């Protein structure tokens, strides 16, 4: 079926030597590779961008299409067919940052030969002398800092990797992907625009015989996904959810299904609609909570109940409530989504944990809804 | 050799350290893992809790209602069910890797809906229309360590038992490098996702980044308690990998709660039992007794529970509590033991809803001794006088002494003063604290009525009311002596 295959192509794990909107970055990475392998010179690349801009996909395409274990040939524009050994390592999925040299050894030495124990970059530096250009691609190298310690020991691993990819008479290059003169060459992957997103979607769907999308719908989805930091993953979720809603509610699918996606998965709840679903007593207790937080702003449930009792005896509207009924109406306001009760330490001379009221509603439409009720304005 | 300290209770599990990347010498050396005798799921404790039943227990007219209203036994969740089922079915049939994010408040049927989805998916796989898959359930609050999920999932996949780090590179190797034809699809339910959140956030990144791998065939269904969890606690990478689509389980309306309770009360409401009048045991079809639980009671309980939480657990528990109140009154009236119409009325439902609302704190302060009430009265007097929420204990001592020595002409004070300062006894000198001063101070500290700071000078140490001031005032002027003065 065309719907199943189209959703299969629009997954965030889907695959497709240049990416459709990454031609310039591809030529930058291949001229770095030419000046690395052809010169037999070690060098360090540092690729940076927001999420979803296609760094990992571009390096995966480069490794798959254009390339001891994992031995292969690299062809130059001259065409001398140099011998390379390429590997890619995801840094977060390692238990410690100190063992990655070992995993580089575990990516390169054959299982039939002896298995030396690599402790640091000195042992790997000894290992790479008798050789064949070694290519590593470290993904999320930014997770090679240490969250503890300070400045000195945090950079302990990346500086020793940078020295190993810069010392003479080795063939160890270092491509590092991270998220936003021995310094590495910096490439910044840019967030995509709407037209780049449209061209990527048409290129990925060009394998399909029939496009189930009107092109204006793809353009609308791409231009809504083209914000300040807009990624291709969000566009894939939006389009996949468009097929999801289209075949849950039942031809080329319309622009209206994109709006249905952006309305279904954005709960655009208004404080207008929240206040309008309450009764007079929940609105009154919301007003007393607002006034108590206005005058105290580090207030407990019990101090807010005290303020409610003082206000309700000053004004004499209906009948006063007991503390547990007050708390139950506070949880009703949690269920509606206007009041939150957390549990925090005090900052007095007797610091213990207490229940605390926070408000997540904006004042203007709150006062506008409470203005229209005449029996509530003593509490405003 | 003499040790500086000893560890004599070390319990270490039999977990190997070599990960799955070093099992075989090559990628081509890996066989089809679906044929291995240990991979993909290929209890001994259930008989330990067996005994010999030598009695005959009595199940009364309301026993079947209370047993049937439990949480162990899908009307109102059919759009969420359709969304989760269609996404997971498309991910299984195309051999894809997919994250499904589900969030909601407690008891709104998240775990029930995901479990019903995976049961229908396994039944659909049993009819050979989608490929076979392995279902893994990981609950973050059922783990000792957060990294034990690495221990759990890999043990569900391979049948090996490794330490958590080696399990993590084993799972990374399995999801990225092993081809699809040698693998089986895996559906993982991550439940209580916030419990698996650490400072490094490595488990979150790994579990949602494996769903971005081409070869993984991994479906992660993550259950959250809030929808804003990836923005509040997780980074932009994990938020990008989780995705824009997020399924929210709203709290149940009172129609939905009433439909749930009526679904559990089908076959029992408006039915007849054969009831023995000698013992009390009742049999579903000696007297023929009709059992009803009224729909107005269910609708009152459903409306209250739907406004407070929309929680199916609370609606079922309120109905079960009302039935237990009715059944307790029934056993009291007929003298039945634990070896024409019986109704769970609306009054039992109101009692069940009011028993968690009745504010025992005021009742507790009313039923205290005179010294504890005098302490609370003195503290309230100081908060009225100097307007502070924290009062020093020496000030409370001095104002208790003033309250005794000013209104002496009260007859109760003339009766109580010798007890308060000499314990009714000559040869006991006059005391600086009252009798049972530390006793009532520690008693009010145990109840949570009071907070005391941690100082070693007993006079400058501060005391604060942890309870609201108005309930302390109404408890104090309930007392006839303290409201007189
Ligand atoms: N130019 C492109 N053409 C086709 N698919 C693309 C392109 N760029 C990205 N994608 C797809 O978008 C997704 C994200 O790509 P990728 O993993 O490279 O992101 P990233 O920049 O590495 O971000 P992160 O920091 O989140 O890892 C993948 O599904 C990838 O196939
Ligand atoms: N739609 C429903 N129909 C019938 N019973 C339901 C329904 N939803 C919930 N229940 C009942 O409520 C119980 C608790 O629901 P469930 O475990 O699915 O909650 P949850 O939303 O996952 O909550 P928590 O966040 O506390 O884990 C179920 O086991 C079942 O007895
Ligand atoms: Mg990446
Ligand atoms: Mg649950």
């Amino acid at each position: 079926s065309i719907f199943l295959r189209t959703k299969a192509l629009l997954q965030k794990s889907s695959e497709l030597g240049a990416l459709p909107a990454r031609t310039a970055e591809y030529e930058q990475v291949m001229n770095f590779l030419a000046k690395a392998i052809s010169e037999h010179r070690s060098d360090s690349l540092y690729i940076t961008g927001p999420p979803g801009t296609g760094k990992t996909a571009q390096l995966d395409m480069i490794i798959r299409q254009k390339f001891l274990q994992n031995l292969s040939w690299f062809e130059l524009p001259d065409g001398r067919l140099e011998s390379v050994a390429v590997t890619s390592i995801n840094c977060i999925s390692l238990g410690e940052p100190s063992s990655i040299f070992q995993k580089i050894f575990d990516s390169f030495q054959d299982l039939n030969g002896p298995t030396l124990q690599i402790k640091n970059m000195q042992h790997l530096q000894k290992f790479l002398e008798p050789y064949t250009t070694f290519v590593v691609v470290l993904d999320e190298m930014d997770r090679l800092l240490h969250a503890n310690t300070s400045e000195t020991q945090s950079v302990r691993t990346i500086l020793e990797l940078f020295l190993l990819a810069k010392l003479p008479t080795v063939s160890f290059v270092l491509i590092g992907m991270a998220n936003s003169g021995l310094l590495p060459q910096t490439i910044v992957f840019q967030p995509y625009t709407a037209e780049q997103m449209y061209e990527i979607v048409i290129q990925k769907m060009s394998s399909l015989p029939t496009i189930i999308f009107q092109p204006m719908a793809i353009k609308f989805a791409a231009k809504k996904c083209a914000g300040n930091t807009g990624d291709l993953r969000k566009l894939f979720d939006v389009l996949r959810g468009s097929i999801e809603i289209y075949e849950l509610e039942k031809g080329k699918i319309g622009l209206n299904y994109i709006a249905k996606v952006f309305s279904k998965f954005v709960n655009n709840n208004s404080t207008r609609t929240r206040i309008a679903k309450l009764n007079i007593q929940q609105k009154l207790i919301l007003c007393t909570i607002i006034q108590s937080l206005k005058l105290n702003s580090d207030a407990t449930i019990d101090e807010s109940f005290d303020h409610y009792i003082k206000a309700i005896t000053k004004t004499d509207t209906l009948a006063p409530l007991q503390r547990n009924e007050f708390l139950e109406i506070c949880t009703i306001l949690e269920t509606c989504g206007l009041v939150s009760i957390k549990k925090t330490k005090c900052k007095g001379k007797t610091k213990r944990f207490v229940d605390k009221i926070d408000v997540d509603l904006d004042m203007r439409e709150f006062y506008d809804e409470m203005t229209k009720i005449s029996i509530l304005k003593p509490f405003l | 050799v003499i040790r500086k300290f000893t560890k004599k209770n070390v319990a270490r599990a039999k977990k190997k350290y070599t990960p799955f990347s070093k099992r075989f010498k090559s990628i081509a050396a890996i066989p089809d893992l679906t044929s291995l005798p240990e991979f993909y799921g290929n209890s001994r404790f259930e008989n330990k809790l067996k005994t010999t039943q030598k009695h005959q227990i009595v199940e009364t007219i309301f026993s079947k209602v209370k047993k049937q209203l439990n949480s162990s036994y899908l009307p109102a969740r059919e759009n969420e069910f359709a969304s989760i089922y269609l996404s997971a079915y498309s991910a299984i049939e195309s051999d894809s890797a997919t994250t499904i994010y589900v969030a909601g408040t407690p008891g709104v049927g998240k775990t029930l809906t995901v479990r019903e989805v995976v049961k229908e998916l396994l039944s659909s796989s049993a009819q050979r229309e989608i490929p076979d898959f392995l279902y893994v359930e990981i609950n973050g609050l059922k783990m000792v360590k957060p990294t034990d999920c690495y221990e759990t999932l890999w043990n569900k996949v391979s049948g090996e038992r490794l330490t958590w780090a080696a399990s993590m590179e084993s799972l990374e190797f399995y999801f990225k490098r092993v081809p699809k034809n040698k693998k089986k699809t895996i559906v993982v339910l991550l439940d209580e996702l916030d419990a698996m959140v650490t400072k490094s956030q490595d488990i979150m990144y790994n579990f949602f980044n494996w769903t971005t791998y081409e070869n993984a065939k991994l479906i992660v269904i993550a259950v959250a308690n809030t929808m804003d969890l990836p923005e509040r606690q997780l980074g932009n990478k994990i938020t990008s990998r989780i995705g824009f689509t997020r399924i929210m389980f709203t709290g149940y309306t009172h129609e939905e709660l009433k439909n749930i309770i009526d679904l559990r009360l089908k076959g029992l409401n408006d039915s007849f039992f054969y009831v023995d009048t000698k013992t009390g045991n009742a049999i579903l079809i000696v007297r023929k007794v009709r059992l009803r639980m009224s729909a107005d009671a269910i609708e009152i309980a459903s409306r209250k529970v739907a406004s407070v939480s929309g929680d199916a657990r609370r609606a079922l528990k309120v109905c079960k509590r009302a039935a237990e109140i009715a059944e307790k009154h029934y056993m009291a009236k007929h003298g039945y033991g634990y070896d024409g119409v019986q109704t769970v009325h609306i009054t039992h439902v109101m009692k069940a809803l009011n028993e968690t609302l009745n504010s025992h704190v005021i009742t507790f302060m009313t039923r205290l001794s005179f010294t504890a009430k005098l302490f609370i009265y003195a503290l309230l007097n100081l908060m009225k006088k100097n307007g502070s929420q924290e009062q020093e204990l020496g000030d409370i001592v001095d104002e208790i002494k003033l309250l005794i020595e000013v209104n002496g002409s009260n007859k109760f004070v003339m009766e109580i003063a010798k007890t308060l300062f000499q314990q009714g006894s000559d040869n006991i000198s006059e005391q600086l604290r009252i009798i049972s001063w530390d006793f009532v101070l520690n008693q009010l500290l145990d109840a949570g009525i009071l907070f005391k700071q941690t100082m070693k000078n007993d006079r400058i140490c501060c005391v604060k009311l942890n309870i609201s001031v108005e309930e302390a005032k109404r408890a104090m002027n309930e007392d006839e002596t303290l409201r007189n003065l």
